[PDB]
């Protein structure tokens, strides 16, 4: 039956989004 | 008439008080002082503590 195993569906955190965005702005 | 001459003097005084060419010059100088240019970049992360 291979129960669940749905890749742990979750998005990047808004603080994590802020971190990645600050990284991009540094790259900008 | 003396009254007409006095009225002309008063109107000239009001007009000198209301030149406003210097006002337009002040506005143009303020624009020159501003002299901004932006928006080549859109998504600008304004990261502030």
């Amino acid at each position: 039956r291979k129960l669940v195993h749905d890749k742990e569906l979750a998005a990047e955190d808004e603080q994590v989004f802020l971190m990645k965005q600050q990284s991009l702005l540094a790259k900008q | 008439h003396v009254e007409g001459q006095k009225l002309k003097q008063d109107g000239d005084s009001f007009r000198m008080k209301l030149n406003t060419q210097e006002i337009f010059d002040d506005w143009a100088r303020k624009v020159q002082q501003r002299n901004l240019g932006v928006s080549g970049r859109i998504f600008t992360i304004e990261s502030t503590r």
